[PDB]
């Protein structure tokens, strides 16, 4: 495959947030810091 | 009921009837100490409309 634009977001944070990165999900992160659109063609990657 | 000293043993689990009063639902979802909070019949956003 390939891609037409690509960007790399990179940040750290609690690993119970981790959830709220996804698509569509709600709370501190996903509300005030780091939202994605409901439609996000993309993938989150994280690690301890 | 969520803020009780003892709570009761499952094969005697206490029923409480919460009528009569309003509900802040936010208080609840925003308090990070649910490690679940899971919602079957409503989004838990939906719950303070």
């Amino acid at each position: 495959l390939c891609f037409t634009n690509v960007y790399a977001d990179s940040f750290v944070i609690r690993g119970d947030e981790v959830r709220q990165i996804a698509p569509g999900q709600t709370g501190k992160i996903a509300d005030y810091n780091y939202k994605l659109p409901d439609d996000f063609t993309g993938c989150v990657i994280a690690w301890n | 009921v969520f803020n009780a000293t003892r709570f009761a043993s499952v094969y005697a689990w206490n029923r409480k009837r919460i009528s009569n009063c309003v509900a802040d639902y936010s208080v609840l979802y925003n308090s990070a100490s649910f490690s679940t909070f899971k919602c079957y019949g409503v989004s838990p956003t939906k719950l303070n409309d």
